[PDB]
Formats: structure tokens, C-alpha cells, sequence
């Protein structure tokens, strides 16, 4: 997988602001391409959270956010809660090979 | 609302082929085009195929190029996709999803922006 | 007490064949009496939204010219016919101006515009080069050009007919059946108004 690597998992304190990375090349994200943030329930159908690198789809309360910078992008949650324990995913296009997807981070809360 | 019904699990042997549909509620894909993605076990995601059904212009990932084909109806559409030459490294889950933009500015540029509503996915297994 | 110029509306409605939305009609009405009350004697409306003028008082409020438009659109797109509301059917086929005035009738016709095999007699625009200036129509069908190579005057790989047809069938669920939409546009200027409600008098 020539994908979007990011750190595997981050534990969850209750009710805070946590950031998650998504690092790729300039040749597949940096040039013009956009990243895309999905929320995945293990065993169920995933859900969209962020599109066009900045915009925020309706139905998602302002807890979630994110942006991009240079040769990477990132996502952020404010006010962490147990229901957010789930897979996270970031995807983009790839001058190299069509569409490219990241690892997915298993956000867990203890 | 939009729901993507899709067939049950598939069990078979190496080298064979599997065909599964993406049954869509109320039948009118209505220029909302379909992306076919694999869920590899213990791993991330890999896009496989993409079809804009009304225009009928179809693209495939280079890894499986010529290994998989996709078709769709778009009027009570139930877009089908079949993967051939199943082996050990193909047992996975199958997801189909929309794009939710349905007009030309970005639908022939389709495979850039987004995939809005997804489906439960179907498990396909090789026998070994 | 002898009301006589009941403006012709029983024809702007009930025409039994609304034209497709890629090429909408435009019927100008003036110089009569427009008792909109009869309008409220059709089926319950999926949408009756009035934006400039309050709707109950439609009798006495007066006008110079009125414009009646009508077409057929997929149900979950009805909301796109409203001022300053982007999306396909409102940026490629019918663009209201965000200083619009007038009302927007929108009702259901699932019994009247489907066939067991499936109709295709409503085509809507799906491609162009840029959006529309408000209140403009483009009936033309130039084979759209996408790639860096010309289409050579016909359809071809990455060159496809910008119009695309609806598929209307009786089995389709609510929200993808054909809603029939009509839009009444108003305007006031320095001209013989002669568009008022019927006098409520006694013999
Ligand atoms: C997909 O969109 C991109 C840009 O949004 C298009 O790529 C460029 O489009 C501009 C438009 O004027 C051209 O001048 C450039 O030559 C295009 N290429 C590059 C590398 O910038 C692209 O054409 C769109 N795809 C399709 C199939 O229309
Ligand atoms: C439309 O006009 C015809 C002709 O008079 C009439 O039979 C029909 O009932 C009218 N439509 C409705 C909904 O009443």
C-alpha cells in the first residue's frame, strides 16, 4: 500500500481536543489534490466526516474539524466521548495510481 | 434517504470468480455514480472500481485492471461487479458507495471528491 | 358584480403534459382578474412557498404582469427551486434571481407520469461550461466536450450528450417520483396594472 500512513492508534482521555495525522507525498496530495476524512464502525458501513480538505458536512456537530498543511493534513476532535471509539480514515487521489487510502486509526477511550 | 442493499456472503475456491450487486433503494441511481471498494482483513481500504452509470464510462484500479468488471442499470439499477481469479489474498469485504454530486462539473472528474452513503459490505472468502 | 376576466389558469395547470425541465415554457399573463382561490382546489401540495408577497392576501394585492412557468422535476430536488439555492436543477436548468418575487406551487403526479416499463419523456441538463445568468433558457444540445480532444461534432469517449433523461416508473418511492412544479413570478412598474382581485359586492 502506497497509502497515507499515520500513527496506528491514540488512547482516549475524556472530553478534550485530540489531533490525528495523515502524511503523504506532494506528488499525490500536495499538488492540487484534496484529502477526505471518514469515520468507520468496525463491522458496519463507514461514515463521512470531512470533504474538500476543509468543509464540514451537515449532520456532524462541530466537535469534529480538520485542515491541511504543506505535505500533510490532519483531523481533530473536541470533547472526546466514548461513542467516538471507532476507526478513522483519510483518503485522496494519486497522480501515481487512481485513489489512495490511509491506514485508519482505531480511536479508543479508556 | 438512500439505502444500498447487497447480497449475502460468498464462499468458494481459489482461482474462481464472484459476482455481487449493489441493490439501491427506490431504484433511481439518478446520475449518482457508484464506487466499488475492498476491505482487506486486518488492513485499510483499497478502491477497486468506479462506474458512472448513466454515462456508462467506467474506470478500474491498475492493480486489478482486467481482473474485474462492473455493470449497472440506473433505472431500478442494481449495479453488478464481479472479480475473477479469487485467491488467498482476495478474501475480503465488498463495499459500494455513491458520490452525491450528479452534474458534469465534477462527475466526469468523479473520482476526486467524496462518497456519501455506503453499504453494509459483503464478505467473500476463498477455500483453503 | 359581473366578474368576467377570470385569468386563464385552468390551462396553466391541468395541461396533462408538462414540458420537461431542460426547456421550460413561459406564459405571460396580464389584463384580467386573477382570483388565485381556484388554485387552492387541487391536490395537497408538497410545497407552497411564497417569498415576496404574503399568500393569503393574494386576492387584493395587484400587479402589472405575471409570469407562469411549469416543469417536472425529481421529488427530492423540489427544494432547489428557491432563490439562492445551488445544486443541479437550479444552476443548469432554471436559475431564480436572488431578488425574486412571486410564489412556488409544487405538487405530486406519481399517477400521471409513469409507465410500467418506464417513461423517458423528461430530460434535464447534466453538463455545461458555466452556470446560468438568472431567468435564462438553453434549449440547445451541443455535444459536450470534456477531454483535450474535440468531439468531432458527435458523441464519443469523454464527449457525451449534455441532456440526460429521467427514468420515471410507478414502483419508484417517494422522493424520486415526478413532482410537477409551477412558479409564478410577479413584478411591478409604471404600466396599466389591471391585475387585481374580484370585487366583493352585493347585487
Ligand atoms: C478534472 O479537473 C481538473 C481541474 O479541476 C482538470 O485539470 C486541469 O483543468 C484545467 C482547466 O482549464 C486545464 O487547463 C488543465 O490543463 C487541466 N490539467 C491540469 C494538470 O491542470 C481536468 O481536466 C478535469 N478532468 C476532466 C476529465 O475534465
Ligand atoms: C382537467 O380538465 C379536464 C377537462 O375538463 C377535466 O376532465 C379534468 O377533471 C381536469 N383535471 C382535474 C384534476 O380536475
Amino acid at each position: 500500500q502506497p497509502g497515507l500512513t499515520q500513527p496506528p492508534s491514540v488512547s482516549g482521555a475524556p472530553g478534550q481536543r485530540v489531533t490525528i495525522s495523515c502524511t503523504g507525498s506532494r506528488s499525490n496530495i500536495g499538488a492540487v489534490y484534496a484529502v477526505h476524512w471518514y469515520q468507520h464502525v468496525p463491522g458496519a458501513a463507514p461514515k463521512l466526516l470531512i470533504y474538500e480538505n476543509n468543509n464540514r458536512p451537515s449532520g456532524i456537530p462541530d466537535r469534529f474539524s480538520g485542515s491541511k498543511s504543506g505535505t500533510s493534513a490532519s483531523l481533530v476532535i473536541t470533547g472526546l466521548q466514548a461513542e467516538d471509539e471507532a476507526d478513522y480514515l483519510c483518503q485522496s487521489y494519486d497522480r501515481s495510481v487512481g485513489v489512495v487510502f490511509g491506514g485508519g486509526t482505531r480511536l479508543t477511550v479508556l | 434517504e438512500v439505502q444500498l442493499v447487497e447480497s449475502g456472503a460468498e464462499v468458494k475456491n481459489p482461482g474462481s470468480s464472484v459476482k455481487v450487486s449493489c441493490k439501491a433503494s427506490e431504484g433511481t441511481f439518478g446520475s449518482y455514480p457508484i464506487i466499488w471498494v475492498r476491505q482487506a482483513p486486518g488492513q485499510g481500504l483499497e478502491w477497486v472500481g468506479g462506474i458512472i452509470p448513466i454515462l456508462g464510462t467506467v474506470i478500474y484500479a491498475q492493480k486489478f485492471q482486467g481482473r474485474v468488471t462492473i455493470t449497472g442499470d440506473t433505472y431500478a439499477g442494481s449495479a453488478h461487479m464481479e472479480l475473477s481469479g479469487l485467491r488467498s489474498e482476495d478474501t475480503a469485504v465488498f463495499y459500494c458507495a455513491r458520490g452525491s454530486y450528479d452534474y458534469g462539473d465534477r462527475l466526469l472528474n468523479y473520482t476526486y471528491y467524496a462518497m456519501d452513503v455506503w453499504g453494509p459490505g459483503t464478505t467473500v472468502t476463498v477455500s483453503s | 358584480p359581473n366578474i368576467t376576466n377570470l385569468c386563464p389558469f385552468h390551462e396553466v395547470f391541468n395541461a396533462t403534459t408538462f414540458a420537461s425541465v431542460y426547456a421550460w415554457n413561459r406564459k405571460r399573463i396580464s389584463n384580467c382578474v386573477a382570483d388565485y382561490s381556484v388554485i387552492y382546489n387541487f391536490a395537497p401540495f408538497f410545497a407552497f412557498k411564497c417569498y415576496g408577497v404574503s399568500p393569503t392576501k393574494l386576492n387584493d394585492l395587484c400587479f402589472t404582469n405575471v409570469y407562469a412557468d411549469s416543469f417536472v422535476i425529481r421529488g427530492n430536488e423540489v427544494s432547489q427551486i428557491a432563490p439562492g439555492q445551488t445544486g443541479n436543477i437550479a444552476d443548469y436548468n432554471y436559475k431564480l434571481p436572488d431578488d425574486f418575487t412571486g410564489c412556488v406551487i409544487a405538487w405530486n403526479s406519481n399517477n400521471l407520469d409513469s409507465k410500467p416499463s418506464g417513461n423517458y419523456n423528461y430530460l434535464y441538463r447534466l453538463l455545461r461550461k458555466s452556470k446560468l445568468k438568472p431567468f435564462e433558457r438553453d434549449i440547445s444540445t451541443e455535444i459536450y466536450q470534456a477531454g483535450n480532444k474535440p468531439c468531432n461534432g458527435v458523441a464519443g469517449p469523454n464527449c457525451y450528450s449534455p441532456l440526460q433523461s429521467y427514468g420515471f416508473r410507478p414502483t419508484y418511492g417517494v422522493g424520486h417520483q415526478p413532482y410537477r412544479v409551477v412558479v409564478l413570478s410577479f413584478e411591478l412598474l409604471h404600466a396599466p396594472a389591471t391585475v387585481c382581485g374580484p370585487k366583493k359586492s352585493t347585487n
